[PDB]
């Protein structure tokens, strides 16, 4: 809506086109991470971690 | 005896059981009678000359290859045109329905029958008769009613319209009625003939259908679609070929059933070709699974189908069918999948309040700015007003100069960038 146009024009926010869908700890839970496991599809390249 | 068997399948089978099969002789008998009816209607159509005129004119207007005569079309129709034209003169020669003119008409029809006509033109010709028949009947039912009820054998007053109808038609009413009723009789014979084969072969339809019934649409839908196919096949069958009827009919029945099961039976309608590809995929997977003794990886499957890997992957993901909103997800049949699904369209009361606050704050900050600067910024971004007016419109309204508006905006940005004024707007920083 127009007011964000005005705001970005004032402050020059690029406003990139991508969301934040990360995994986070459920509220209240508090612990230690003991291991991590990664499963990749056959065609996809493997990351450094994997 | 009917035990109120409400099952529609039982009613269908009970109704179809009465008609008994007959083979190798009837099919020839009924086919002969169908062809006889069609020949009768074609002959009687050829009898009517104005239909021939109209068809020839329509041919001339428009302007299809390989006619079954027991620039090819134009040169073959040139002599037919000449014959028809020279036959018109003989009809004018000393006899309206003279035996010689009738013989010429007969030979013209004999030559004409040797050609092939597109069925749509044949229907057009039939309706060209139906329209005038209905017109003449409608304009005269009132005169017949009046002569029957009042005269019992005005008269000359009503005779004017009857004479006008003859003048418009330009032909004897009696022959028109003869040809029309002959149309009706021939068509009736043809129709009543085809019913017999159709009612005879319903069992064939049943067998072919039940071969496909394994959990598709439903039994009766398959049966009815097959019956459509059977009607088509009865239309297309020729005994002259000398083959058994079933051999021909089965292809049309399978085609109809399979085409319907492709079109319907899915909520999201996959086109036909994709259905064929998925069926190939499944037929290959079974055989390849039993050969290797396990499930085939998509790469090996792609190798066998001679298709690129991505295509196979796309088909695999497209294949799946939607899941019912009432599936019981809880072990106890109390909670259903439907209660578990969230609405996405709604916004949050938090964000609504935030938007309202933002609008108020922007209005407060803008009000503190210079009047012309404030109205310019409103006019440019469409703030508070229904639409945003472009640079040219603002220039022609306030001050023609284009670059002056650019300088106004530059100064407004400079002012609102001053840290004093912007303090509250920073709170809308993360967004």
């Amino acid at each position: 809506t127009p007011e964000e146009k005005l705001l970005r024009a004032i402050f020059g926010e690029k406003a990139s086109d991508v969301k934040d869908s990360s995994l986070r700890v459920p509220n209240g839970v508090s612990g230690t991470v003991i291991d991590v496991q990664v499963f990749t599809r056959d065609g996809v390249e493997k990351d450094k971690r994997a | 005896e009917i035990g109120r068997t409400t099952d529609p399948v039982r009613m269908y089978m009970r109704e179809m059981g009465t008609v008994e099969l007959l083979t190798r002789e009837g099919e020839i008998d009924i086919a002969k009678r169908i062809e006889d009816g069609i020949n009768q209607v074609q002959c009687s159509v050829a009898e009517y000359p104005e239909a021939i005129t109209y068809l020839l004119e329509q041919y001339d207007r428009v302007e299809f290859v390989d006619p079954n005569a027991e620039e090819l079309a134009r040169e073959k129709f040139a002599e037919l045109r000449a014959q028809y034209v020279v036959t018109r003169d003989t009809i004018k020669a000393k006899g309206r329905s003279h035996a010689t003119a009738q013989e010429e008409i007969l030979k013209l029809s004999e030559v004409f029958k040797q050609f092939r006509l597109v069925p749509k033109q044949f229907d057009y010709l039939v309706n060209s008769m139906r329209v005038m028949m209905d017109r003449v009947r409608t304009q005269e039912r009132l005169i017949m009613k009046l002569c029957v009820e009042q005269c019992k054998m005005e008269v000359h007053r009503a005779l004017q319209k009857l004479q006008q109808i003859e003048e418009e038609t330009g032909l004897t009413i009696e022959q028109v009625k003869d040809i029309n009723r002959r149309m009706s009789i021939g068509e009736a014979k043809a129709r009543r003939a085809k019913k017999e084969m159709v009612e005879a072969n319903l069992r064939l339809v049943i067998s072919i259908a039940k071969k496909y019934t394994n959990r598709g649409l439903q039994f009766l839908d398959l049966i009815q679609e097959g019956n459509i196919g059977l009607m088509k096949a009865v239309d297309k069958f020729e005994y002259r070929r000398g083959y058994k009827f079933s051999t021909y009919a089965t292809w049309w029945i399978r085609q109809a059933i399979t085409r319907s099961i492709a079109d319907q039976a899915r909520t999201i309608r996959i086109p036909v070709h994709m259905i064929e590809t998925i069926n190939k995929l499944n037929r290959i997977s079974r055989q390849m699974l039993q050969e290797m003794g396990r499930e085939p990886t998509p790469e090996e499957l792609a190798e066998r189908m001679l298709m690129p890997e991505d295509k196979i992957r796309k088909v695999l993901k497209i294949a799946k069918e939607p899941i019912s909103m009432e599936t019981p997800i809880g072990d106890d049949e109390d909670s259903h999948l439907g209660d578990f699904i969230e609405d996405t369209t709604l916004e949050l009361p938090l964000d609504s309040a935030t938007t309202e606050s933002l609008r108020a704050a922007t209005h407060d900050v803008l009000a503190g700015l210079t009047a012309r600067e404030a109205k310019v910024l409103r006019m440019r971004f469409g703030i508070d007003m229904n639409t945003d007016y472009t640079l040219e419109e603002v220039g022609k309204q306030f001050d023609v100069t284009r670059e002056r508006i650019r300088q106004i905006e530059a100064k407004a940005l400079r002012k609102l960038r001053h840290p004093s004024r912007s303090e509250v707007l920073r709170s809308f920083l993360d967004d």
